[PDB]
């Protein structure tokens, strides 16, 4: 009976921890979605500045807006945090104790995201100019999509974990 | 005007949710209080 | 025949919590008006 | 745009029935839970 | 807010189950004590 | 299907791999009373005849 | 787990230290009939054969 | 610094406590059996 | 018995102990 009750309490605590990890993943996904929207807007701006009919002042204004968007990306990347730990500024892993016993956990790959890691630093459409602007923008968007997808399956995995844990506590 | 209304006026959604929460809390608390008044009753049966 | 554990409320609560996820997903998809709100739904369709 | 709307924009006629079914199942679950929490009450009848 | 609710809030089903359980245990204990506290009268019934 | 591109296939493969390693995890880490039910080909006997 | 912060670990460690202190305390100062039981490695010998 | 395998050590401590309690549990059963035997023997004597 | 006690630690809680002894934001 002692072993049984220890196992049950551990399993309940592990389920709570898995729910907390789900919340963390959802917050990070929201931040990534914001960065993605900013990247889409800056890509449309580059498509606008790509044509030759616009005057030099138009390129200057488009570049100012592009730089503002990049600064906003860097800001939301650096200042985002959950429960006092940053998410988009460190390349570590988040280990969640879900097995109710020593060792077994579930890892969440956290990648440092900013204007430097995504590349296209000093984009500078006005001046010099980037060699392949749309290519670099699509690369950054693809990196954001890869991060979201790799983070997307984590909360499904954790929901499966909490369901199995609830079943296990019921049977125990 | 919009900046002022950002402070004075209340989001009706959060307010109606708070109203429902308070109603349910009061009902549950009053029920458990009513059920808690019979706890000292067993002593008279003990005296029998 | 025992009172220390109901042995039925646990199964009922597990079923209720299982239905809760589908209910929440439906409620969210009604208001959003979009199929895949987060990568949890379909991470493959997000990139597309 | 038509292609993306084929990908996104989950149809409402399916989701409304989904949420209706989910609500019905949750109501039935609450009812059977309230029913199940009553079976340990008979244990008191064995005493007196 | 969702995380805090996961931490601090109490799902009422568990607490209603616990209340019913504890109330049944209390009533059963009172009923059995009503008899347990009275078995010295046997030595009185001897005389 | 053949309408999706390469990156879509990579994303689907990431999801599949996550599901597969979760399968392995829940299989190896599910235990009862100190024995692993899904990690061994052995058999347990229940003394029912007294 | 890894989701909790450093101050969370601080609070949990404080509570764990309190429980360990209580464990040592109850192990120290509980006795029966003026003799301690959970502090002396010897064995009590009880004559029952008359 | 931090304990290497905390759950393992806690389980070991709980196992030691349970072993002590089990060893203590049988002794009072033996003493009760001895009490019954002594009562019967005293009656017969 | 003498010496078998449990100690409850206490602290002196005040604005000076908390910090900034008159924390202000309007300069």
């Amino acid at each position: 009976a002692n072993r049984f009750t220890s196992n049950i309490k551990g399993l309940t605590q592990a389920a709570r921890n898995a729910n907390d990890g789900i919340s963390v993943a959802q917050t990070t996904e929201g931040a990534l979605s914001e960065i993605n929207n900013n990247l889409q807007r800056i890509r449309e701006l580059t498509v606008q500045a790509s044509t030759g009919t616009n005057s030099d002042s138009d390129l200057d204004s488009i570049q100012d807006e592009i730089k503002s968007r990049l600064d906003e990306i860097d800001r939301v990347s650096g200042q985002t945090q959950f429960n006092g730990v940053n998410v988009l500024a460190k390349d570590g892993s988040m280990k969640i104790q879900v097995g109710a016993n020593d060792g077994q956990t579930i890892t969440i790959d956290l990648k440092k995201i900013d204007s430097d890691t995504l590349g296209l630093n000093g984009f500078n459409v006005n001046g010099e100019s980037t060699s392949d602007p749309l290519a670099a923008l699509d690369d950054a968007i693809s990196q954001i999509d890869k991060f979201r997808s790799s983070l997307g399956a984590v909360q499904n995995r954790l929901d499966s974990a909490v369901t199995n844990l609830n079943n296990t506590t019921t049977n125990l | 005007s919009e900046a002022q209304s950002r402070i004075q006026d209340a989001d009706y959604a959060t307010e109606v949710s708070n109203m429902s929460k308070a109603q349910i809390i009061q009902q549950a608390g009053n029920s458990v209080l009513a059920k808690a008044n019979q706890v000292p009753q067993q002593v008279l049966s003990l005296l029998q | 025949q025992v009172i220390n554990t109901n042995s039925l409320s646990l199964i009922t609560q597990n079923n209720i919590n299982k239905n809760q996820s589908a209910l929440s997903s439906s409620i969210e998809r009604l208001s959003s008006g979009l199929r895949i709100n987060s990568a949890k739904d379909d991470a493959a369709g997000q990139a597309i």
